[PDB]
RNA sequence: CUCGAUGUCGGCUCGUCGCAUCCUGGGGCUGAAGAAGGUCCCAAGGGUUGGGCUGUUCGCCCAUUAAAGCGGCACGCGAGCUGGGUUCAGAACGUCGUGAGACAGUUCGGUCUCUAUCCGCCACGGGCGCAGGAGGCUUGAGGGGGGCUCUUCCUAGUACGAGAGGACCGGAAGGGACGCACCUCUGGUUUCCCAGCUGUCCCUCCAGGGGCAUAAGCUGGGUAGCCAUGUGCGGAAGGGAUAACCGCUGAAAGCAUCUAAGCGGGAAGCCCGCCCCAAGAUGAGGCCUCCCACGGCGUCAAGCCGGUAAGGACCCGGGAAGACCACCCGGUGGAUGGGCCGGGGGUGUAAGCGCCGCGAGGCGUUGAGCCGACCGGUCCCAAUCGUCCGAGGUCUUGACC
């Protein structure tokens, strides 16, 4: 994928993915990622695998 | 915190300008390491190095006395430009075990 | 406020006694590097400068 | 020496089939001195000098099979303890100290309304009135960090030699790493 | 996690909303409901009367969690919520249908009833 | 006994007994088939949950559970909190009183004090001892820790059973509270490690910084150690002596009787076992590995001196070792600190120049720069040189060379 996006990553050959309602998702990586992207608009993201 | 540096500090400072002071047992057993440290930047030597060195100590004269003037007196080595020594006496009323330190020459 | 006091006359004896495990020690101190004479053992002094530089006066 | 032991390596886990963490442990043959018998009288530890080079720096199972180490020159190897088994080992502590009645010995310490009041860490109480005086009982901030702790049920896993070290079954060696292990399978009840 | 009046949404339809959260299941001491545990608690308020109603004592189970559960595949999931399903003294839903995903975790411990029924098990 | 004064309700914490035992095992009983109850004898090990409303305990109610025990110790605990409350003056009502005041009727609010001496407890050092002087290793008498449990499965839906049900017996698995230990995985830390920031003073103008803005001014983040929310693990077998309780062999009662004598059965319980000390258990224990008879003095001079690095120490340098202390490793024939150096980890690509846009900025060089303890090299640095103290080998009896 890419951190679900969150082009950067973070965790061993393991890692871990957060999670939303409604069939939806959020494979995970960094502390930079979440708290972010789990509280806006991913479009608008940049650091990473979206604004790249 | 605020203070450690400070001291470290005006100790480095000081220091750099006579090269071994009168500071008790920890106190040098410090201001060299660091201070130490600062010198192998002076060995480096340049933009850089001098922004950090300086950063600190705060001071053309110096910064650059040392990175050039002394620095190169060191231009060989590996660490341990100073010499902490301990010393024979002690501050009265308290009875601190002082000691002197300078830069290994 | 003065909840706990020693309540008996502590005993000079023991009073003492206590005082007892007290005790000095002298200054391990040594013999001159070549300074001749006594030093604090490890340093230099109003006797030295050396150790093996003449880092000091007199 | 009647045993087998040395020190911590260290904790990491990874891999297996599920997964599972343990410990390494080092340690090859660290000598043979003597071996316990009280045989025709008090016989236990005699010394025909065959050490280190430092050493004077300072100078019927589990046992038997030692004779076949302890005379071959000294040294013997460790690792019977094979594939999936479970000795037991006796870490030291670790120079935790002496601390408050708080984690030295389980309790609730100060609430709320009172849990702060600059208020806080400190035990509730002693004995009542009647009673007497005192018990050996509550135990106080009796220091820890020294203990010679240990434990049970320690399975070892694998091993292998490039140095003669173990794998281990979930670690808590109890002291740190480069401490001081010594393990067995005592009374074992897996067995 | 999730006891006392921890409050936690539904994703079946049973006629629920949300829920508080009395005891952990299972017997004395206990004190936690994780996904695959199942809680005693009721009504925080539930739609306009569908099934079930506000304040109603009732029986749920665990399926969501941002306590993150560790998988003894050494790995690591959670979620952005915490809220389970209803129950029929049979470990059985009521919802009739699912909503947010959730975890093999059920199936363990029994229910695939909503196993299945979910949009997506992870 | 106490008024030259023992601070009183409930709560909190920390608990400790006891058994008439609530849960728990073992039993005999039943109007007991099963299953589940009832009855009573034996056993306290361990254990006996969240809330609610009430100053309360008590108590009723809510969801559990095997269980949700009765009571001691001033209905334990104020020199340990609580301090709501009854129980200071206020002041209120109501209430009696000509009134004044008043009330186990009520209602708002109303100063619980830093320095333990002794005994006592938990802990760590100092002696002196254990009769050569010596470092290393073990025994444990005797103490202390810990023991609980639910549920799920086959045996089996077979015994029983009209049926709806549900076994001893025998065996798997999971989980609950709990405790020991431990960072790997997880999560909390991370007072400067790294990064972004607004206000300001110096900095030289720009840039590039600097304190202060607590003690870091603010925000994002962040090893290593500590530490849970998390990791292992534990409460078992089994051995012996019993409760109650069940039997055998058989008197006295030529017939019966677990019975005095003889022999066995039988418990979460005692003893043992499993961890944790531990001979200062003055009965100072064992054992191995070192050290040899030095000086001069009136004596059973077991008294004064050089010693033996056997050996230890002190001083230095260091430790998850640590208040001090004691305890551990090292003391330049060293890697012990720091230093440097590689390595990892961590911050998110720097200072500069460069190239796009009036500017703001961006894009590049550049996963840069900077890096606090984590893994390991190298005598740059600093553990130089030096002291002190330390044995000699007590008396009797005998067993062997």
């Amino acid at each position: 994928r890419e951190c679900d996006y969150c082009g950067t990553d973070i965790e061993p050959g393991t890692g871990t993915m957060f999670v939303h309602k409604d069939g939806a998702t959020t494979h995970f990586c960094s502390s930079k990622c979440e708290n972010n992207a789990d509280l806006r608009e991913a479009r608008n993201l940049e650091w990473t695998d979206t604004a790249r | 915190s605020s203070h450690r540096l400070a001291l470290y500090r005006n100790q480095a400072k000081s220091l750099l300008t006579h090269g071994r002071i009168t500071t008790t047992v920890p106190k040098a057993k410090e201001l060299r390491g660091f201070v130490d440290h600062l010198i192998h930047l002076a060995k480096r030597g340049d933009l850089h190095a001098r922004r950090l060195v300086l950063r600190d100590l705060q001071d053309v004269k110096l910064v650059r006395k040392l990175f050039d003037e002394i620095a190169p007196r060191y231009r060989d080595r590996q660490g341990g430009y100073t010499r902490v020594l301990k010393l024979a006496e002690r501050r009265r009323g308290d009875g601190a075990p002082l000691a002197l330190v300078e830069l290994v020459e | 406020a003065k909840h706990p006091v020693p309540k008996k006359k502590t005993s000079k004896s023991k009073r003492d006694m206590r005082r007892s495990h007290h005790a000095l020690t002298a200054p391990n101190l040594t013999e001159c590097p070549q300074c001749h004479g006594k030093k604090l053992s490890h340093h230099i002094c109003p006797n030295c400068g050396y150790y093996d530089g003449r880092q000091v006066l007199a | 020496v009647q045993g087998f032991a040395g020190y911590k390596a260290g904790m990491t886990p990874r891999e297996g089939m599920e997964t599972v963490p343990v410990t390494v442990i080092e340690t090859p043959p660290m000598r043979a001195v003597a071996l316990r018998a009280y045989e025709q009288r008090p016989l236990t530890e005699v010394w025909t000098d065959e050490f280190h080079s430092e050493l004077d720096r300072t100078l019927s199972d589990r046992l038997d099979h030692a004779l076949d180490i302890v005379e071959d020159g000294g040294e013997h190897a460790m690792n019977i303890f094979r594939a999936g088994e479970y000795a037991d080992v006796a870490g030291v502590t670790k120079g935790k100290g002496t601390q408050g009645p708080v984690k030295r010995w389980g309790v609730q310490k100060r609430k709320g309304k009172h849990a702060r009041q600059g208020w806080r860490r400190r035990i509730g109480n002693l004995g009542p009135w009647n009673p007497s005086r005192v018990r050996s009982t509550v135990p106080q901030q009796g220091q820890t960090g020294y203990h010679q702790r240990t434990e049970l049920n320690k399975r070892l896993i694998d091993i292998g030699e490039g140095g003669p070290y173990t794998l281990v079954k979930g670690s808590v060696p109890g002291p740190d790493k480069r401490l001081v292990p010594f393990f067995r399978a005592v009374r074992p009840n897996d067995q | 996690m999730i006891q006392q009046e921890s409050r936690l949404k539904v994703a079946d339809n049973s006629g629920a909303r949300e829920v508080l959260v009395i005891k952990v299941l299972g017997g004395s001491g206990r004190r936690y409901a994780n996904i695959g545990d199942v809680v005693v608690a009721t009504v925080k308020d539930a739609t306009p009367g569908g099934v079930v109603k506000k304040g109603q004592v009732v029986k749920a189970v665990v399926v969501r969690t941002k306590r993150g559960v560790r998988r003894p595949d050494g790995s690591y999931i959670r979620f952005d919520e915490n809220a389970c399903v209803i129950i029929r003294d049979d470990k059985s839903p009521r919802g009739t249908r699912i909503f947010g995903p959730v975890a093999r975790e059920l199936r363990d411990k029994d229910f695939m009833k909503i196993i299945s029924l979910a949009p997506e098990v992870i």
